[PDB]
């Protein structure tokens, strides 16, 4: 009885994802595979300088790149929040819980969506107008040369699952509606929404990837993996916090990170 | 609410229409 409604839920989520996220995975992969009829490639210091206007004061390069990643993350947080608000039931949750879910969920979604922009050799930046090589990012002085490499490692494995935007819309919704975040006041309505989202995700994967038998189980495991990526990311931010003193942190990120893990 | 009070900016984004 619920299958037709689970498809309407899937469609609603896809439509909402298209409204929320300017650069989709479909569009990103067309750029990455060279099948549009343009991105400026940044692969060393000279190309970085040249490309800066296609994509801060006079801080060192590693810090300026890190600052840029911060403003992009802030924009992503806003897009993700708009998307969360279109998940049926989410705006009716206690506002404290909406904040908690985003606080602890938005980095897992950022890494998910970053994989759509990545291949094994680099990452699209500035809504697809630039492409920064993985080797270039690895060449930055420590510890900045290490920030992105776990995300690339994650992305290559995750992209091998060949999810599309419709699949990702539901996957991201499931992660946001996690009833085990610390400090949630009312877990039951969250788990009730997430159970429906999980059924919608299983049906979506069986219909859209009928040859891929245990794809649902593989995605559940990717949810666990994302939590470890975000743990490793906070650890690195601690190393930075100490060693590096030229580090302003955008207020929105300050708010998210405060008492985060 | 204690989370609400500690997250002024996330609250504003959530409230927005």
């Amino acid at each position: 009885p619920e299958s037709a409604d689970l498809r309407a839920l899937a469609k609603h989520l896809y439509d909402s994802y298209i409204k929320s996220f300017p650069l989709t995975k479909a569009k990103a992969r067309a750029i990455l595979t060279g099948k549009t009829t343009s991105p400026f490639v940044i692969y060393d210091m000279n190309s970085l300088m040249m490309g800066e206007d296609k994509i801060e004061q006079s801080k060192e390069v590693a810090i300026r790149i890190f600052q840029g990643c911060q403003f992009r993350s802030v924009e992503a947080v806003q897009e993700i929040t708009e998307y969360a608000k279109s998940i049926p039931g989410f705006v009716n949750l206690d506002l404290n819980d909406q904040v908690t879910l985003l606080k602890y969920g938005v980095h897992e979604i950022i890494y998910t969506m970053l994989a759509s922009l990545m291949n094994k050799d680099g990452v699209l930046i500035s809504e697809g107008q630039g492409f920064m090589t993985r080797e270039f990012l690895k060449s930055l002085r420590k510890p900045f040369g290490d920030f992105m490499e776990p995300k690339f490692e994650f992305a290559v494995k995750f992209n091998a699952l060949e999810l599309d935007d419709s699949d990702l819309a539901i996957f991201i919704a499931v992660i946001i509606l996690s009833g085990d975040r610390p400090g949630l006041l009312n877990v039951k309505p969250i788990e009730d929404i997430q159970d429906n989202l999980l059924q919608a995700l299983e049906l979506q994967l069986k219909l859209n990837h009928p040859e891929s038998s245990q794809l649902f189980a593989k995605l559940l495991q990717k949810m666990t993996d994302l939590r470890q990526i975000v743990t490793e990311h906070v650890q690195l931010l601690q190393v930075i916090k100490k060693t590096e003193t030229d580090m302003s942190l955008h207020p929105l990120l300050q708010e998210i990170y405060k008492d985060l893990y | 609410n204690s989370v609400x009070v500690r997250h002024x900016l996330l609250t504003a984004i959530l409230x927005g229409v």
